[PDB]
């Protein structure tokens, strides 16, 4: 389900929902749109 | 049985040594006059605090 | 050839590697308090012929502590005041 | 200390090193101020 | 007789006050499931809402100080807040927090200004395009209204802090002596004490929003 | 009293380590100083042993005290 | 891989003090042995002047006036608020 | 004015330091997006 | 049928047992507090409904704990004399 | 089932302080490398008034001569007093 | 100005006094060998020749305490020499100290004889047949000069410490003083602080004899 | 008269008993006879 | 503690039970006593 | 030798100088002619 799970396992499920660590290394690692 | 100087050592000494001389010479000549009016000043107030409890006592 | 090595022996670029093979947990204190007390014991003690330096240094030292222990109420008599 | 180091210093290297260079002098400014005040506190209290 | 509540406490002759100060880290706590109760999923909703609100001005590389802007609000608006309670202790109006919260973050910002962007952090002592008759009238003003900063932006906080703490106090004390006498006059007080206290849980935020917000276009001038 | 003895054996060591330094090694007092900067800009003496380095700094505050010597002398 | 969790944790008396507790006491005293247990408590703490009062009494009063009124005023609210963000960040990605 | 007792100062300062550097870094760096 | 058991758990008579069964060492003070904490937290606030209480009471205790922090300094306004 | 002892553990100079620490230092200067070393520690100690002289340290002047007169005159009969109650009772057992 | 040394030192704030206290406790270390070096053969003989003595009176019942009394007299024998240093410290002198270790004895003593020996405790309080014309005159005497024992078993002790460290201090004082008009003088008055320091080290020990002697025949009394 | 700020007699009258009852009683219970 | 107990009650025990029964009586009375006293200055000092 | 030895090495060799523990629970472990 969702409860169930982590951001981890949406890293599994939607690698598009990933915060990806190069071209943001910081935080919020994205931009503010 | 005596092991000849390092000459780094020989140099470094002395040089410190004449600075320290020169350096104190500096303190005491600097530092003469302010403690030599701080003292007289001081004086000048002992000398109130002796008038005042002989008017105060 | 050893990874943990008397701290005279360990370099200052392996410093920290000294540093963080040994332990630090109280047990390893008093595994050291008592190596120190051993080690000045079986050296200056326990032996045939003890002389005053077998004693002196603990006495001489326990002085220092107390002397130490003593400092901030001895800054108030200092004969000169420009030091 | 390890566990520390782990949680420690894994994230948050990247802000002390790129980053905060600046705030750390800062900060030794800081020490520099304080450490002047309280020796002239301690000074003018020693004297009385 | 009352200056007591900012006396540093020590229950004996240890070293406690910086537990005084790690205790809002964890009305915070971190979340490691996707979802999550309600408390950590209001404050997480709070933080973009405010995040997306504040750092829209500054320019890309102004955007990395994020966190430790975010930061700095969360910490000073626990702080103001759980002080409080009837026998909290505030370590902000501790002064010298103040300074030393304040400096480094006014320093490293004009130190960026100064790193780069040289002549132009130095422009900025010279308003464009002024009357040349009154330039160092200004490039005085200018650098004297500069180093002003971090002293104002601590003091301000601090002595706007302490003094809720102390009226309330007071108002509270002159409250039970006038019960002495009579009662109308105490509820008088009474409801004059919820008023206040409803003024500070304000301005303990307002403060923060203030600090963090100054900060921030600090950065934007001298990014 | 033994003054004379241990006296003389001290002007011994004395008139061999008590020296000046002469005009002609001065060359190689500051060949080895730029040795030894030579050693630090590149971090090249991070590799010694403690020992080493606990005596160099024994010997160096041995130098220093003479700074207060002279003061003394002032 | 993660658990779930209840509906809703231990309930609770007063909204301060746990109910376990009455329970545990039910078989000597049943019912009315925590109460009468705490107003002594509060007697006696009050009459030896294990705590005396001041003006810090009034102002805690007020906060606590104040903080009760607030809930009982907007705490479904919020909690309805949180659980349909909870159910919007589901349906926003499913 | 106890806040001038100047005696406190290091601690105070210290602590602050430790919070306000490493802690909330901590918390508020694994806070998620939508 | 077991040497360790909930304090409760264990008699008086045993009290002494449990009392020496069990570790003192300060890593076995942190794996006191860590369970503490997370028995709270597990049961009052990590729930979907998540009350006041599961908050006001780490306030209240707060509280109290600088309530006693401050006895010293209020023994010296008591309205009466002889309590 | 037990080691023995030694004749006499690490020799010292002044009877205070050991001479490991002269040789350690004997690569660098040699000889006359400690004595001054130790000349200047003091010196500076007294110039800075680390060290402020008041009647205790009479006291120690005083205790400390006692002592060293007593030891540089009773030191060996004690000595030879002790190996005396060893060898009787290795005697008076053997 | 000068009862500083007498002043419980703490270098923080933090319990250190019990460490003053147990530091005697190691240069009376113990053997494991059969023989061993002299520091261990010295002490041992002294013991053996010391219990030899003061332990010859006393009955066989009374023979328990070696122990207790011994431990007792070097423990004070220590700290009464330790003490004499430039910068150290008396716990002694603490007269606390003195009292805890006084009563219980005392006490001790008293209640055996008071459970053993009923009729017979209760009758050293009047002297073999007195004349009958006083009685209550002696059995109240007897009986007020019993309960003075630990008092002055205590006190006796505390205050003889205490006179000689505050003499020696003053003597030195005035030594530095005298300094300051002429040289003689100095060296008269170090002489006498000589003379004084041996006298010290000599009552230190007189009075660990004294009272452990006053407690081995109150026990005699009592058994 | 210093030694009547009471503050401290409960700590030195324990150390002095943890000592006196104690270590000596360890000590002086091993030394040995002719 | 276990070396703690097997150092400081194997033979200690004897002493504790036999003999010292009286003394420990006393530090009772001691207890007794600097608690009237510790009380009685603390009175008398919160009163000035 | 003795020197190598400890008192228990005496109870080895010797039985007869054994303090005994029954006669003399206490310190010395036995009186004092
Ligand atoms: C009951 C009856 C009571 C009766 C009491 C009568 C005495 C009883 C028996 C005790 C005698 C002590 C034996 C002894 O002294 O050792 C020699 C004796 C001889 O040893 P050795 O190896 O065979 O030969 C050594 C040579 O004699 C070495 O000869 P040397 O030519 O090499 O001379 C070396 C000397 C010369 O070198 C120098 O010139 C150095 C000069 C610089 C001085 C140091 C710096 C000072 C700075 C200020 C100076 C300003 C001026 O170095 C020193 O100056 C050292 C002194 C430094 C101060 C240290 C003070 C420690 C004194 C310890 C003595 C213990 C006395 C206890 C008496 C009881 C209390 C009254 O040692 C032993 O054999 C066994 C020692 C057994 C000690 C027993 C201790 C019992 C436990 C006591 C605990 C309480 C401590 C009390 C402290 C106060
Ligand atoms: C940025 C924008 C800023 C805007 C600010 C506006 C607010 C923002 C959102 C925050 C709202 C807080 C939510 C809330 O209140 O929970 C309800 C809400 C409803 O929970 P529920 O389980 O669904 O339903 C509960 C029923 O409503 C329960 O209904 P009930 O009928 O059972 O009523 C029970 C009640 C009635 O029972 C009684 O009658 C007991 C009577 C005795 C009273 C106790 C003894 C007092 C002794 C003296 C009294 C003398 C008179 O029991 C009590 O009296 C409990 C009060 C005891 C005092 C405890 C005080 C803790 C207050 C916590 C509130 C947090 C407010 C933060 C606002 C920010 C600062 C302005 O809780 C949640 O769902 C999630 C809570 C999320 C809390 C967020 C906290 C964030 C972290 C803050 C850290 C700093 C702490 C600040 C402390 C100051």
């Amino acid at each position: 389900p969702f409860d169930q799970m982590t951001i981890e396992d949406l890293n599994e499920v939607f690698p598009e929902t990933k915060l990806d660590k190069k071209k943001y290394p910081y935080w919020p690692h994205r931009p503010i749109e | 049985p005596p092991v000849q100087v390092s000459p780094l050592i020989k140099l470094g000494r002395y040089s410190a040594l004449f600075l320290g001389v020169a350096y104190g010479a500096k303190r005491y000549n600097y530092l003469k006059p302010r403690a030599e009016e701080e003292r007289r000043i001081a004086a000048e107030e002992k000398k109130k605090q002796d008038e005042l409890k002989r008017i105060e006592r | 050839p050893l990874k943990d090595r008397r701290l005279l022996e360990v370099k200052l670029g392996e410093l920290p590697s000294w540093i963080l093979m040994r332990d630090f947990t109280p047990s390893g204190i008093a595994g050291a308090f008592q190596r120190g007390y051993y080690r000045y014991y079986n050296k200056y003690v326990n032996v045939k012929k003890g002389s005053v330096a077998g004693l002196s240094m603990v006495l001489a030292a326990y002085v220092v502590f107390n002397y130490c222990r003593s400092y901030k109420e001895l800054k108030h008599e200092r004969l000169r005041k420009y030091h | 200390l390890q566990s520390l180091i782990k949680n420690v210093w894994i994230p948050l290297k990247p802000y002390y090193t790129q980053v905060y260079q600046e705030i750390w002098v800062g900060m030794g400014l800081m020490g520099f101020i304080v450490y002047k005040i309280r020796s002239a506190d301690k000074r003018s209290k020693a004297l009385k | 007789n009352l200056f007591a509540s900012f006396i540093a406490p020590t229950m004996m002759g240890l070293p406690i006050v910086t537990l005084i100060i790690m205790f809002p880290s964890l009305l915070f706590p971190t979340p490691k499931r996707l979802i999550n109760n309600r408390t950590i999923s209001i404050q997480q909703w709070l933080i973009q809402l405010t995040s997306k609100q504040m750092m829209a001005i500054h320019n890309q590389k102004g955007q990395t100080w994020s966190l430790m802007l975010m930061s700095l609000i969360m910490f000073i608006g626990s702080t103001n807040i759980l002080g409080l309670l009837p026998h909290s202790f505030t370590p902000t109006t501790q002064l010298s927090m103040n300074l030393g919260m304040a400096i480094p973050l006014w320093s490293a910002t004009v130190f960026t200004g100064f790193r780069y962007k040289t002549k132009t952090s130095l422009a900025h002592f010279l308003p464009q395009g002024t009357p040349a008759l009154l330039i160092p009238m200004l490039v005085i003003i200018e650098t004297i209204s500069l180093f002003i900063q971090p002293v104002a932006l601590a003091v301000r906080l601090t002595a706007n802090i302490t003094a809720g703490h102390l009226l309330i106090h007071l108002i509270g004390g002159a409250t039970l002596a006038l019960l002495n006498i009579n009662t109308m006059t105490a509820f008088i007080t009474f409801t004059i004490l919820i008023l206040l206290t409803i003024l500070e849980f304000a301005v303990a935020l307002i403060q923060a929003y203030v600090f963090t917000l100054l900060v921030s276009l600090y950065l934007h001038d001298n990014t | 009293t033994y003054s004379k003895p241990r006296l003389a054996t001290f002007w011994h060591y004395a008139k061999v380590e008590l020296v000046p330094p002469t005009p002609a090694e001065i060359p190689t007092a500051i060949q080895s100083l730029k040795k030894i900067v030579n050693s630090a800009q590149t971090g090249s003496f991070k590799q010694l042993t403690v020992k080493e380095a606990l005596l160099n700094g024994l010997v160096a505050t041995e130098v220093l005290m003479w700074f207060y010597v002279g003061e003394i002398i002032a | 891989p993660v658990p779930p969790l209840p509906e809703h944790g231990g309930k609770v008396r007063l909204g301060l003090i746990p109910e376990e507790f009455f329970q545990f006491l039910y078989p000597k005293t049943g019912v009315t042995g925590p109460y009468v247990l705490g107003t002594g408590l509060i007697l006696y703490l009050l009459s030896k002047e294990i705590y005396v009062i001041t003006a810090e009494t009034f102002s805690a009063i007020s906060t606590i006036g104040v903080l009760v009124y607030i809930v009982k005023k907007y705490g479904a609210s919020i909690g309805a608020f949180a659980d349909k963000l909870n159910e919007q960040k589901i349906a926003q990605l499913e | 004015m106890p806040q001038l007792d100047t005696s406190t100062w290091f601690i105070t300062i210290t602590s602050m330091i430790m919070t306000l550097f490493i802690l909330f870094q901590l918390k508020i760096s694994n806070y998620s997006y939508p």
